[PDB]
DNA sequence: ATCAATATCCACCTGCAGATTCTACCAAAAGTGTATTTGGAAACTGCTCCATCAAAAGGCATGTTCAGCTGAATTCAGCTGAACATGCCTTTTGATGGAGCAGTTTCCAAATACACTTTTGGTAGAATCTGCAGGTGGATATTGAT
DNA sequence: ATCAATATCCACCTGCAGATTCTACCAAAAGTGTATTTGGAAACTGCTCCATCAAAAGGCATGTTCAGCTGAATTCAGCTGAACATGCCTTTTGATGGAGCAGTTTCCAAATACACTTTTGGTAGAATCTGCAGGTGGATATTGAT
């Protein structure tokens, strides 16, 4: 007692993130005392935001565990998460959409 | 080996892409497109491998290669 | 070999105590956290250098967040960041 | 002590090895920088500069101009497959475009 | 007997494969393809199983995304059938060609 | 106040490839943006390479690999030649 | 009374403007637009002359590049006339809007 | 001092037509001009928003060329010729 | 839409097999207690250079008229691509056993950092230098109507 | 085919705004010295990888119909291009006025440094359950037809 993540009321590691910031910002560079805390809070927020939407879909499909598919549905189903993450979600598939001109 | 990428395989990819009807010329065209994509990715992935003085292409080499061309892939270490 | 698995799992129990997560889905979350961290740190690094600073502060992180996050995400992220720093600087 | 010999001249370069070395050092790209790293980088930057200038210079001549303008730089880059690829997401100010009219648009 | 009209099974396959997440290319042909391409740079490289997996996930995600834009080009031309001209247009807009 | 630029070096290279040809100020500004851009790309890629391989030193080897990644083909071969030549000439005291 | 047929002058204009590099949008009206947009973010902002010029070079290059893709979409639909539909397709494949 | 309004309409029809010509466009629908103005404003909003963000971070009240250049690079629209 | 008639989904289930979660080391690393240094904020201050005005010329936007030809429907059939059943097999699965090549230590000669002290290549500003922008022309297409 | 009307190509001209060259001061590379890391170069690991291989299990290739899609062809309403006069407003240039970059100096709040101890998280097996296999009984949903 007491860890820096605890004092900031976070689950994400302030200490590790501080060290990561201290990496490619060399010893010739510097890192603020609260920069790690602030950075940790953002990562935890975004993680929670993604996990909540994904967790919903997993239960909406009556499944206990979150799968890559649930993550894909949660991201592409959210306008802002979709624009933020233009990465490829492995094993996530695509959102089911058929063009209206294709249906008889 | 590019012919190993079969017509029903290419077809399944088109279905997931929401394609209803497929021209016969598509399959050869798709094989050509896929090859160029793979060439570019593998060229960079092997380059990362040689720099590390390794003879084994790791998943991280691929991820780094995909990231460099703006094709970020999640779920393989990086 | 480091990972964010433990912390992602801890956050998951906050928002969904009843829900678990597959191994492959965890690898995606790991890739996600690493990606976002690199984006923010990289932008924060450039922000400091553009202004001839050698120190990355929470002010650089905040601006980087405003540049990288699209709208409502940005507002809440900035709020969570400020909230966490304020609680940190208290003790 | 010995007479000053610039690292550029030692490398047979026109681009400043010392300045490049300083820029590598204050960009905090790494904790340490090798002795040959700014030499190699300065050489690459010099060659690529030469490549664009050569082709831009050519374009100026066929336009019978003795002074290179942005238009010549654009004509040089977009007409070269590898420079166009390298600068595919780059805007050249006052460069205009390459003349190109789709055949179907032309008269009968 | 029974015979589905052209388009019915096609629409069915779309729903089935958009609903699932499994790889659509057989593993061995893709693995063999990767090695041949790689050997033109470096002969007999060792490949991690996850390395080939990453390449295939990316390859299929790429092609599926391309078929989507390819489909849009076909629809735009008031067609339901995708053609090489549709792929060529999509890749041109992307800056791939 | 002094503002550094690559202008004098680009102009020196200009006289080497086209001794008769000059260059406008706006075209020189483009060349400066180009040099700064390529520098930023190469240095950034070499930085990540060192980080990926857990090295604290960016050497000419990192620069070379970065070049082979960023330059498309014949440009890569020719740049590697100029890079290697300059290094070998430099290491020859 | 001489009169060129529809399309003749249009093709004539294409070759003229593809040959030149000058800005096609008037400087002063573009300046107002930039200042109007920016001051909607931060009141009483000042601008370096080169800052506005940079935005215009980037803006025109972007629109010209978009009209290229837009044109290809029109030709693809066997038309010679570009339409909003063509722009929307081009920007969609670009990933700008979907 | 003076109020800036409706300046997107300052992007005239002949100006948009000229841009299309350089883009190789031969014939233009009437609805294009309003669409082009819409597309342009969204583009300018996005670039200037980031540029001003760089300005505000620098504690400046003057947008520099570099602020714009940085903003353009971040969006994958690298511009040469302005420092 | 009935009416009936196949072909497929598709959610009420189940039972292990295999993923997840849980466990327990224990080295890595975060945290701590001090001691020391230092980047950078802050308070001026000089001096670009930015905002706004003014006018005056004339380039060019605007609004109009009008018909050429294009986009939009529409029709039709030649032919291509979908649906299908049927054999053949390429891929898939699964050990067995080598092994090649990861990654891991522990030494020093080579390499790099960082300061001091001098030197000189690089810049700002002034002084020169001079393409070519912008003007003027015939010559040579190109175009569209008899 | 011919011409008339128009535009573009291309060469001419010069002077001045823009580009180049010159001039010295000085910021910052260069030379030289320590002090400090570092990355090979040995000598050693257990590990995913390669290779069959042995069949075998779904999965592709193949040929035959025919449904219906694509492309050609036709028609016409009306929109968009071309050409024109009109005169507004952009362009150009210069002026002020001064907001506010950018330079500069001081000196602490905020960083790094260091030698430790405490805490944590990565790891691999055991211990735990959760879906993935399938598998229907049963409406969808499609299809030919009255
Ligand atoms: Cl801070
Ligand atoms: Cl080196
Ligand atoms: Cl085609
Ligand atoms: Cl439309
Ligand atoms: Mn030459
Ligand atoms: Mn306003
Ligand atoms: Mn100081
Ligand atoms: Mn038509
Ligand atoms: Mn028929
Ligand atoms: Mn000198
Ligand atoms: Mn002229
Ligand atoms: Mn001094
Ligand atoms: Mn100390
Ligand atoms: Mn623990």
């Amino acid at each position: 007692a007491v860890s820096r993540s605890q004092r900031a009321g976070l689950q994400f590691p302030v200490g590790r993130i501080h060290r990561h910031l201290k990496s490619r910002t060399t010893s010739h560079g510097r890192v603020g005392a609260t920069a790690a805390v602030y950075s940790a809070a953002i990562l935890e927020y975004l993680t929670a935001e993604v996990l909540e939407l994904a967790g919903n879909a997993s239960k909406d499909l009556k499944v206990k565990r979150i799968t890559p598919r649930h993550l894909q549905l949660a991201i592409r189903g959210d306008e802002e998460l979709d624009s933020l993450i233009k990465a490829t979600i492995a094993g996530g598939g695509v959102i089911p959409h058929i063009h209206k001109s294709l249906i008889g | 080996n590019i012919q190993g990428i079969t017509k029903p395989a290419i077809r399944r990819l088109a279905r997931r892409g929401g394609v209803k009807r497929i021209s016969g010329l598509i399959y050869e065209e798709t094989r050509g497109v896929l090859k160029v994509f793979l060439e570019n990715v593998i060229r960079d992935a092997v380059t990362y491998t040689e720099h590390a003085k390794r003879k084994t292409v790791t998943a991280m080499d691929v991820v780094y290669a995909l990231k460099r061309q703006g094709r970020t892939l999640y779920g393989f270490g990086g | 070999k480091e990972s964010y698995s433990i912390y992602v799992y801890k956050v998951l129990k906050q928002v969904h105590p009843d829900t678990g997560i597959s191994s492959k889905a965890m690898g995606i979350m790991n890739s996600f956290v690493n990606d976002i961290f690199e984006r923010i740190a990289g932008e924060a690094s450039r922000l400091a250098h553009y202004n001839k600073r050698s120190t990355i502060t929470s002010r650089e992180i905040q601006t980087a967040v405003r540049l990288l996050l699209p709208g409502e995400l940005a507002k809440h992220a900035v709020s969570e960041g400020t909230k966490a720093v304020t609680k940190y600087t208290s003790a | 002590r010995a007479k000053a010999k610039t690292r550029s001249s030692r490398a047979g370069l026109q681009f400043p090895v010392g300045r490049v070395h300083r820029l590598l050092r204050k960009g905090n790209y790494s904790e340490r920088v090798g002795a040959g790293a700014p030499v190699y980088l300065a050489a690459v930057l010099e060659y690529l500069t030469a490549e664009i200038l050569e082709l831009a210079g050519n374009a100026a001549r066929d336009n019978k101009k003795t002074r290179i303008i942005p238009r010549h730089l654009q004509l040089a880059i977009r007409n070269d497959e590898e420079l166009n690829k390298l600068l595919g997401r780059v805007t050249i100010a006052q460069g205009g475009v390459l003349p190109n009219i789709q055949a179907v648009l032309l008269p009968k | 007997p029974h015979r589905y009209r052209p388009g019915t099974v096609a629409l069915r396959e779309i729903r089935r494969y958009q609903k699932s997440t499994e790889l659509l290319i057989r593993k061995l042909p893709f693995q063999r393809l990767v090695r041949e391409i790689a050997q033109d740079f470096k002969t007999d490289l060792r490949f991690q199983s996850a390395a080939i997996g990453a390449l295939q996930e990316a390859s299929e995600a790429y092609l599926v995304g391309l078929f989507e834009d390819t489909n849009l080009c076909a629809i735009h031309a008031k067609r339901v059938t995708i053609m090489p001209k549709d792929i060529q247009l999509a890749r041109r807009i992307r800056g791939e060609r």
